[PDB]
Formats: structure tokens, sequence, C-alpha cells
RNA sequence: GGAUAGUGGCCUACCAUGGUUUCAACGGGUAACGGGGAAUAAGGGUUCGAUUCCGGAGAGGGAGCCUGAGAAACGGCUACCACAUCCAAGGAAGGCAGCAGGCGCGCAAAUUACCCAAUCCUAAUUCAGGGAGGUAGUGACAAUAAAUAACGAUACAGGGCCCAUUCGGGUCUUGUAAUUGGAAUGAGUACAAUGUAAAUACCUUAACGAGGAACAACUGGAGGGCAAGUCUGGUGCCAGCAGCCG
């Protein structure tokens, strides 16, 4: 009646059919192939430190006209280079050139969020201190 | 209206240790804890025994004050209490003295230093002295 | 390595966090009984859900089955001892009909309010929190306490408390000292 | 003119907003008192029965 | 036959050419130690399990071995490789994936603390010893209960009203006001005592300890999803916000 076999001794083909079909998913394929460890900028890592290389802003998409103020960071753990986004009104000036910055995920499962092209990472901490504490003047940059 | 009253529950004789074990249930309103020495004396004239063969510990003033509960023992003789109790209880009660022990770290240091030398160090000391002599 | 003793959660936040009717009902229950947070209602709902999972599991089992008898009457005797389930309905089918308000009602807060020694629910909460009410000569500084039927008759102000008869306290003692001095 | 100053100056609006000080704000009761206040304000002091509850009704 | 404590291609000598495999053998990968279990939960399941218990393996990677009943031990030796140390340049000594602590690594993890009180263990054996272990230090990993006010007497008010001469007493209650009073209490300090091997800490408790009870609760959000503003000022597809639509 249905495509799958139904006999009491058909466990083998049911199991192997499910096992072969599981590769059609994206989460299962990523988890089993281990693509996150090999190809992603961080291997199964929620956060990662890095060094600021330069200080660039990127224009937004079509329906949204602006320039989001990002920063190019070379990761210290392995040496990869990724653009990351500093999230707030006046936080670009807070981060200076060639300082250690702790990047985090951008919240969209390693994909570009909203209208910002070619970015996948936030900025949470700079030079050991957090952006949010600087933005509300609760702490200040050590300037070392 | 102080009237510290005392009770010994679950009392069991024990000539194996020549003792009598019990749990001390002390009812004391409008008052703090019972200051063990005083309750040791109370048990002393309670059980017709000297203040030396009586021990209490493990006290706990229950929540909200009033009642308190601990553990207590009455030994047949002062000598048996001397020869059966732990040293720290004999130090608490004044019937013994704290042993003049060096701290653990220094004891271990000296143990290793004694390890360094095979046999008595009487020979090596003079040997080293006459060694740096020349 | 020593054998652990098991910590365990006692509440469960609901799935839909912003249900308007549910939020209004939770605020109604918090204000009726002076609950500090809405975690209290979550805790009572979790207790009700555990009781209810047990009740439904026992219901699924066949009638006159040793498990059904033993655990069912154990649960009923425990609940009637708590007081939430009235003696009229010791049947294990009304046990599913208990509501969160029923367990809310047996809190020491609401019991002190009912007895009248606390004229307000928040007054009951503070009076409990100030180490005044003693459930059978034992001071209880804990609002919930799940007061049981066999011991509700023994709620009164503690002897150490000024209400039960003692020295008044800091404010009154200081004012008496000031009046005596001047 | 078209643009008063240099454009995209990394926090322009925050820089030029008027800094307005906080009000004196008498202490707000906290804990169980806050829940009692909410219960009184919503279920025993029903203010605007017409329409919805309309908590925070803008004055106009 | 040898070796084994002992069976066994475990090894040797001579023979036979065999054994596994589409019921997935063999090979490759495992950011794989296995399990008891954990999260999740209509039922079926999915993911995790380095770690409090049981097993296995390892002591930088490798091999080799003495002692014994028990080791291929490594806080036992021998040698090579890698990494190193003191050096009087002839030599000597190394093994933290033990408890501390340090460098490095990385988003990511603790004090060179006290002690054998408790659990036990070792020994000639009570007594000695035990960074096993327990106690404290740091510790918002998680988990439990729960303070941040409570009640009056007054002024500004709202609902059940005796009816409805307009009233209106508020007759009956419920809130809002920098008015105003009397209480209670800890969070902290602290005589003590309990606690503990000794001390903290908790339970109890002297004496202090609440008026703006400044002893002052934050973290996010207020277009929708999704509870709450089409209030005020600022900027004007800038700055920025926005998990998605915007
Ligand atoms: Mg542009
Ligand atoms: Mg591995
Ligand atoms: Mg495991
Ligand atoms: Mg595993
Ligand atoms: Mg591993
Ligand atoms: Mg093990
Ligand atoms: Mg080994
Ligand atoms: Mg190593
Ligand atoms: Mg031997
Ligand atoms: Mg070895
Ligand atoms: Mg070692
Ligand atoms: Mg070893
Ligand atoms: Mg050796
Ligand atoms: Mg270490
Ligand atoms: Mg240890
Ligand atoms: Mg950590
Ligand atoms: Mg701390
Ligand atoms: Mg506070
Ligand atoms: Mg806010
Ligand atoms: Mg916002
Ligand atoms: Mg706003
Ligand atoms: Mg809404």
């Amino acid at each position: 009646g249905k495509g799958k076999p139904r006999g009491l001794n058909s466990a083998r083909k049911l199991r192997v059919h499910r096992r072969n079909n599981r590769w059609a998913e994206t989460t299962y394929k990523k988890r089993l192939l281990g693509t996150a460890f090999k190809s992603s900028p961080f291997g199964g890592s929620s956060h990662a430190k890095g060094i600021v290389l330069e200080k660039i802003g990127i224009e937004s998409k079509q329906p949204n006209s602006a320039i989001r103020k990002c920063v190019r960071v070379q990761l210290i753990k392995n040496g990869k280079k990724v653009t990351a986004f500093v999230p707030n009104d006046g936080c670009l000036n807070f981060v200076d050139e060639n300082d250690e910055v702790l990047l985090a995920g951008f919240g969209r499962k390693g994909k570009a969020k909203g209208d910002i092209p070619g970015v996948r990472f936030k900025v949470v901490k700079v030079s050991g201190v957090s952006l949010l504490a600087l933005w509300k003047e609760k702490k200040e940059k050590p300037r070392s | 209206s102080d009237a510290i009253t005392i009770r010994t529950r679950k009392v069991i004789s024990n000539p194996l240790l020549a003792r009598k074990q019990f749990v001390v249930d002390v009812l004391h309103p409008n008052r703090a804890n019972v200051s063990k020495d005083e309750l040791r004396e109370k048990l002393a004239e309670a059980y017709k025994a000297e203040k030396d063969a009586v021990s209490v510990f493990g006290f706990r003033t229950q929540y909200g004050g009033g009642k308190s509960t601990g553990f207590g023992l009455v030994y047949n003789s002062v000598a048996d209490a001397k020869k059966f109790e732990p040293a720290y209880r004999l130090v608490r009660y004044g019937l013994a003295e704290k042993v003049e022990k060096a701290s653990r770290q220094q004891r271990k240091q000296r143990k290793n230093r004694g390890k360094k030398i095979f046999g008595t160090g009487k020979s090596i000391a003079k040997k080293a002295a006459r060694r740096n002599a020349d | 390595p020593r054998a652990p003793r098991t910590y365990s959660k006692t509440y469960s936040t609901p799935k839909r966090p912003y249900e308007s009717a549910r939020l209004d009902a939770e605020l109604k229950l918090a204000g009726e009984y002076g609950l500090k947070n809405k975690r209290e209602i979550y805790r009572i709902s979790f207790q009700l859900s555990k009781i209810r999972r047990a009740a439904r599991d026992l219901l699924t089992r066949d009638e006159k089955d040793p498990k059904r008898l033993f655990e069912g009457n154990a649960l009923i005797r425990r609940l009637v001892r708590i007081g939430v389930l009235s003696e009229d309905k010791k049947k294990l089918d009304y046990v599913l009909a208990l509501k969160v308000e029923d367990f809310l009602e047996r809190r020491l807060q609401t019991q002190v309010y009912k007895l009248g020694l606390a004229k307000s629910v928040h007054h009951a909460r503070v009076l409990i929190s100030q180490r005044h009410i003693a459930v059978g000569k034992q001071i209880v500084n804990i609002p919930s306490f799940m007061v049981r039927l066999e011991s509700e008759k023994h709620i009164d102000f503690a002897r150490t408390s000024p209400f039960g008869g003692a020295r008044p306290g800091r404010v009154a003692r200081k004012r008496a000292a000031a009046a005596g001095g001047e | 003119g078209k643009v008063h100053g240099s454009l995209a100056r990394a926090g322009k609006v925050k820089s030029q907003t008027p800094k307005v000080e906080k009000q004196e704000k008498p202490k707000q009761p906290k804990g169980r008192a806050y829940k009692r206040l909410l219960y009184t304000r919503r279920f025993v002091n029903v203010t605007l029965t017409n329409g919805k509850r309309k908590m925070n009704p803008s004055p106009s």
C-alpha cells in the first residue's frame, strides 16, 4: 500500500532506508560530515577572539539604504579572516585599530542577518572589556 | 523563669565501652544555648557521677530557639573516660593538654630531610665540616 | 569522589510566555494570595502536574490491581492529610479535578489570614517572614509551608514574639528607654 | 546645505542628542509589593472599562 | 614438539588450502573510551554520556626487564627518540593525564591554605602514616526556600446607594495624595555559647542596627509575531534599529 516495506522481517531495509534518507537534511549532514570543524571560521565555537586588521563599513541591501559599520578581524585561533559587525549607535569609535576583539555569532545560524551583506559575526568584547559597558559608560577602554 | 531542664532520650548502657550513651534533649526557653560545661555538670549530678566522666557534643539549637539537641555519654569511671575518649574531647574538658605538634608542612619537610640521609647524621655532619675546611 | 545528592527543579515555565488571559489569571492569583513572584504559581502548577501524572497513570491501570490500590490510596491519604482534597471525594477521580487554587489555599499565608490573627494577606506574609507564627511551638518563617489538617489548630504567635508575650522589640524598647530617660 | 557635516560619522545622532537628566523618581515598591500594586491597579481599580484595559493610555 | 600457570598458530617443524563476505566482510572516518545513565517527552523516538559508580587503557612516544602472590610498575629500573635541567665541562639527574601552583593554548575552568576530627586504607599493626579523604578559600555551572516593606488616623477620589425636592449627608465600602502616627523585622555589626581536630559559616542570642525605611533591583522590551505608547524632544532612508516581516 505504501512505498516502504511492512513485513515483520523488513527491519534491515527500513533502517538502511532511513539512514540513507537522513543525508537529505542539512543539520544531520553538517553534524555527521563535521563541516563546522573543518570549514567554518570557528569549529563548533560560539565565541572566538581575533585581531582587527582594518576598519570598513559596508552598504546595505536595496530596500535599506545605509552603511553598516563593520570591522575586518583575523582570527587568532586558526588565522582565518572574517568581517564582523559592531552593534550600536556609537561603538565604532570605541574599538580601535589592532586590538583584540571577541567576536560572537550573529544569531542567524552562521548566515547574514537582515540587510548587511557578507557578514556573519557580532562584536561583544573589545580589549578585554565589553561593548555594552562602554556604550553606557559603565566601563572605559584600558587603552593598552 | 530560666529553668534549664534536661532529658536523656534513647539511653543505652554499654559495658563494651563501660559507658552510657544517650541523646541530650535540653529545653531552655528565654535563653541561648546551654554552654556545654554547665550541662556536663548537670548530667554529672543527674547520673551520680563526677564532672570528668561525662561528655557532651554534637549540639544543635533547633530553629526558632528554645529546645536544643546533642549527644552525650556517661562513663563508669574517670579513668575509662581518659582511656577511651578522643584526644580533642580531653582537650576541650581541660583533663588533657594540646600536644606540642609542629605544623604538617614542617613535619613533612623534616621527613624528607631525614629521607635524604642514610643512617644517623652524626658522621656526615663532621665529615662535611672537615670537607669545607679544605 | 563522594556520592552526589540529587538537586531537582520544582517548577516549569509555560510554553506560551505572553498569553494575555493566562497572564491576567496569574496576576489575579498573585494579588489574591500575596505571592511574591509568578514562579510560585509555576511551582504549584508543577506540583499539581506531578500529582496529576501519577493519578492518570494509576487510572490507566486496571481496577482492583495492587499497584492501583496501594499507590492510589497512598496519594489520596497524603492529599487529604494536606487538606486540599476534602474527605467527601477520596476517590482518585476527583484528584484529577484539583486546581492550583486549592493548593494555594493551604499555604501558611492563607491559613494565617483565615484564622484572623493576620487581617491582611500581605500582613500574613510579613508576619510569617518576621518569625512570629509558630505551627505547634515551632517558628515557621516560610509563607507556603503547606499547612496540613492535623496541625492547623496549633497556629498562633510564637512565645519569643512580642505578640505571643515577650519583650516588645527594637522600636518599642528604644521608645520606652527614651521616655524613661526623658 | 544638503548635509550639515561629514556623513556617516560613526555615531552622529547619539553625539548630537540633547542630554536630558533623569527625574527624581520616588522609590518604586519592589517584590511582592509590586505585584500587589499591579493587582490593585488592574483588577480592583478598573479605570477604563470602555474598550480594552488600555494600560499606559497616551494622553490626547 | 617448544613456551605458557594453564587451553589455544601462542611460536616452531612437516603437511592440508583453507577462513570472512551484499545478513556489508575488508578498508576509510569518528572534534568515539564502553556501560550504569542525562536532556528532551501524549505514544514512537532524537541527541548526549571526558566526569562522583562499574569495567578498560595510559603515565612524553616507544620498546626491555629485576623483585613478588600479584607490574611489562613508571612518585621501580635499562636503552632509543623528543623535550629538558646543575656543571668546577670530567660528570650527575629527569617525568603533574596525583594535590597545590606556573607557562602556553583557547570563549572556556579554583588557594603553593588546615588537619587526620568523619569515611576508610596500609603496616610488625589502636597509637605511626595517608594532598585517599574531610574542612575551609574562590565559585551567579546548575538546584531549594525566600527580604526590598506591613497597619492605622487624615486630605483627593471611586463604586453598593435612603431616595432621586438640584442637593445631599457618604448614610455602606475601595483606592489616590512629597501629607502624618504607632509598631515589627531582618541585611549587617557583636558580648557570648553552640558549632569544629582548631577555626570560619549556619541554628540560638546579649548590646547596637529603618524613614526618602539613600539599607534606593535589575535585565530586555513597548508596529506585528508577543504583554505593554500612534506621548514629548532630537536625527532625517543619516545615525542607527530590526532573530523574520520591516
Ligand atoms: Mg550607500
Ligand atoms: Mg579520542
Ligand atoms: Mg563515560
Ligand atoms: Mg560514548
Ligand atoms: Mg576527548
Ligand atoms: Mg574509573
Ligand atoms: Mg599501567
Ligand atoms: Mg604531559
Ligand atoms: Mg610481597
Ligand atoms: Mg611503562
Ligand atoms: Mg607522577
Ligand atoms: Mg601509580
Ligand atoms: Mg627507582
Ligand atoms: Mg595540577
Ligand atoms: Mg582530591
Ligand atoms: Mg568557567
Ligand atoms: Mg564568595
Ligand atoms: Mg536593595
Ligand atoms: Mg529600563
Ligand atoms: Mg530599544
Ligand atoms: Mg523608545
Ligand atoms: Mg500587543
